């Protein structure tokens, strides 16, 4: 390749889930002491029920930390703003708005959405612990820290560095030599500035989120709609049943509706369990992935993008986390000549950090992601045998820069 | 009248002949917080999702309801005791019980220069 | 075992004080609740077992995966070895799972210098092949990036690129050329 494109992506994944907290005795009965005695000898079902919840509850609240909670102290960024000609405004948060998130943030909040009806039946919703403010400043915390410092700040103290070369120690680390970055900052400045404006009118996907907010919306409409059933008794609502018959006689359709609505819990309970389990997996994947991506780069292919992974940058949203993976390109190839090795005075040679090309008449060592030819010579050429062994190899002459 | 719920929302009175809308009545989770059964005697009692205007020691009303028996600083630790939505208790002066928001951490300030590392 | 002393509906919880004072044939209404409701216990509980085999089986799976590279190798995976540049980790057995002892590099006591992306020698740019540029206020040196150690400006550590006309921030000095004669 003679060229290259930078291109910003986007990946969603979950970190959170909405939790429930249920009352089981109010649930089933809600006023009834007669049902509420009935409940008594089924042993300790409405107990392992609330525990399994709790326990779901605590381990969403210790999903976020993992993801966003991984710096000591909380980073800003100087008032110049000008970080080598890097465009970072609709990126970093802006202080015109009471909560401090981004545009980018902005267009993610909105996007992702039966009133107090579930209230009544003994189902109620958890907010929590760590608020949107705190998320989003844990985010700019990060995103600050990546900025100014690279990535000495998640292996210790944060070591300062201008953005022009931390983007040149980023080049290097993918087998490009450092001089492309200086001498093409502008284009690479240009290209990720308009790879980073089209991501509003790419996003305006975000369906797993919306997926999880619906799953975790219609189980609990399901859960509100099973209290219609009747279940082979006469009546659906406890109240009929208690003033039309008596106690002789009414522990039948009661007992009828404890064990529909206690299978009804169950199975609620158990499919939170493997929904939470894949919740779990996901923002497992996420905290590997902010800090493999965003605390360093990373040498995994399509791990954190699609090409020679650069830098991350996270972005808050509902339920989840959304990082923007900044990668290398290459385009624009050609074609060439290549042998394997150079015969010169009897001895085969080998380039060092190289290949070797032609373009028709004369050969030249280049990089094998950017095209960079350069004069034959014996610095970035070392010598092994000699010119019988190898298949292939070809003759040319190797200067040495030495000439008194 | 019937909500999406299929329960009674609204209900006709036989003799005005006007409706009247039910609303259920207030109910939540209670909530203990201890600081130690070996340490102090004193908790504190958090109401889930409840305003103080219904509820029956200083009163503080907070996004995850109402709570009865913590103080309010306006200073800022690490957490302690989680309560929700950003508010954590503790036990301080080893006196009473205290709520505040929970603390994130410093207040760092890379310094950033056009020509500036640090080795 | 605690849920083998419920009702369920039932008369009583053993089964010996109902064979032997219940009618043979009347009694069949009620074991068949102590039956559904133990058969419901059982099933509940290997159902718990298998989500929390399945929570296990993960880790060992993450585990396995720790063990065969922190421990027989060095990762350059961020923060999945311990917390810093990764060197070693030894393993210690443990009930019912293992203990790692993640030895890392955690760098300190730093300094601050000032810093030029090249050197502008003779007309033409230099870049560093394995360094930074650093000066502590007269002269520049190249050191490396994990430990300060300032070194001559020499032409074995610098390779050359094009002038010094498109570089910005690009600084003058003078490159030594280690041939005396
Ligand atoms: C096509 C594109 O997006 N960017 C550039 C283009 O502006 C430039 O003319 C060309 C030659 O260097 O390299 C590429
Ligand atoms: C003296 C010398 O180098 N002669 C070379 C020979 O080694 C090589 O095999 C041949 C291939 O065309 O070209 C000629
Ligand atoms: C330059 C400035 O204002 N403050 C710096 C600080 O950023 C740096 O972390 C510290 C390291 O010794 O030296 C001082
Ligand atoms: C002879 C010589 O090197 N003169 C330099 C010039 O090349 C450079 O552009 C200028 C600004 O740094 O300083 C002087
Ligand atoms: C992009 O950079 C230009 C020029 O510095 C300036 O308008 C502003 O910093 C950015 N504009 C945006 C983010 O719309
Ligand atoms: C209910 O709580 C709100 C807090 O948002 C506040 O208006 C007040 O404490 C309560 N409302 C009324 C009408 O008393
Ligand atoms: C770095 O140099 C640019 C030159 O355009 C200047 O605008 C910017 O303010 C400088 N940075 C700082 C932190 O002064």
């Amino acid at each position: 390749p003679t060229n290259f494109t930078i291109s910003v992506t986007t990946e969603i994944l979950p970190v959170s889930m909405t939790k429930t907290s249920v009352d089981c005795t109010m649930y089933i009965c809600g006023d009834s002491t007669e049902c509420s005695n009935l409940l008594l000898q089924y042993g300790s079902f409405c107990t392992q029920l609330k525990r399994a919840l709790t326990g779901i509850a605590v381990e969403q609240d210790k999903n976020t930390q993992e993801v966003f909670a991984q710096v000591k102290q909380i980073y800003k960024t100087p008032p110049i703003k000008y970080f080598g000609g890097f465009n970072f405004s609709q990126i970093l948060p802006d202080p015109s708005k009471p909560s401090k998130r981004s545009f980018i943030e902005d267009l993610l909040f909105n996007k992702v959405t039966l009133i107090c009806a579930q209230k009544f039946n003994g189902l109620t919703v958890l907010p929590p612990l760590l608020t949107d403010e705190m998320i989003a400043q844990y985010t700019s915390a990060l995103l600050a820290g990546t900025i100014t410092s690279g990535w000495t700040f998640g292996a210790g103290a944060a070591l300062q560095i201008p953005f022009a070369m931390q983007m040149a120690y980023r080049f290097n680390g993918i087998g490009v030599t450092q001089n492309v970055l200086y001498e093409n900052q502008k284009l690479i400045a240009n290209q990720f500035n308009s790879a980073i404006g089209k991501i509003q009118d790419s996003l305006s996907a975000l369906g797993k989120l919306q997926d999880v907010v619906n799953h975790n919306a219609q189980a609990l409409n399901t859960l509100v709609k099973q209290l219609s059933s009747k279940f082979g008794a006469i009546s659906s609502v406890l109240n009929d049943i208690l003033s039309r018959l008596d106690p002789p006689e009414a522990e039948v359709q009661i007992d009828r509706l404890i064990t529909g609505r206690l299978q009804s819990l169950q199975t609620y309970v158990t499919q939170q369990l493997i929904r939470a389990a894949e919740i779990r997996a996901s923002a497992n994947l996420a905290a590997t992935k902010m800090s493999e991506c965003v605390l360093g780069q990373s040498k995994r292919v399509d791990f954190c993008g699609k090409g020679y992974h650069l830098m991350s940058f996270p972005q808050s949203a509902p339920h989840g986390v959304v990082f923007l993976h900044v990668t290398y390109v290459p385009a624009q190839e050609k074609n060439f000549t290549t042998a394997p090795a150079i015969c010169h005075d009897g001895k085969a040679h080998f380039p060092r950090e190289g290949v070797f090309v032609s373009n028709g008449t004369h050969w030249f060592v280049t990089q094998r992601n950017f095209y960079e030819p350069q004069i034959i010579t014996t610095d970035n050429t070392f010598v092994s045998g000699n010119c019988d062994v190898v298949i292939g190899i070809v003759n040319n002459t190797v200067y040495d820069p030495l000439q008194p | 009248g019937r909500d999406i719920a299929d329960t009674t929302d609204a209900v006709r009175d036989p003799q005005t002949l006007e409706i009247l809308d039910i609303t259920p009545c207030s109910f939540g989770g209670v909530s203990v917080i201890t600081p130690g059964t070996n340490t102090s005697n004193q908790v504190a009692v958090l109401y889930q999702g409840v305003n103080c205007t219904e509820v029956p020691s200083n009163v503080f009303q907070t996004r995850a309801g109402c709570l009865i028996g913590a103080e309010y600083v306006n200073n800022s630790y690490e957490c302690d005791i989680p309560i929700g939505a950003g508010i954590c208790a503790s036990y301080q002066t080893s006196q009473s019980i205290i709520a505040y928001t929970m603390s994130l951490g410093a207040e760092n300030s890379v310094a950033y220069s056009n020509n500036s590392i640090a080795i």
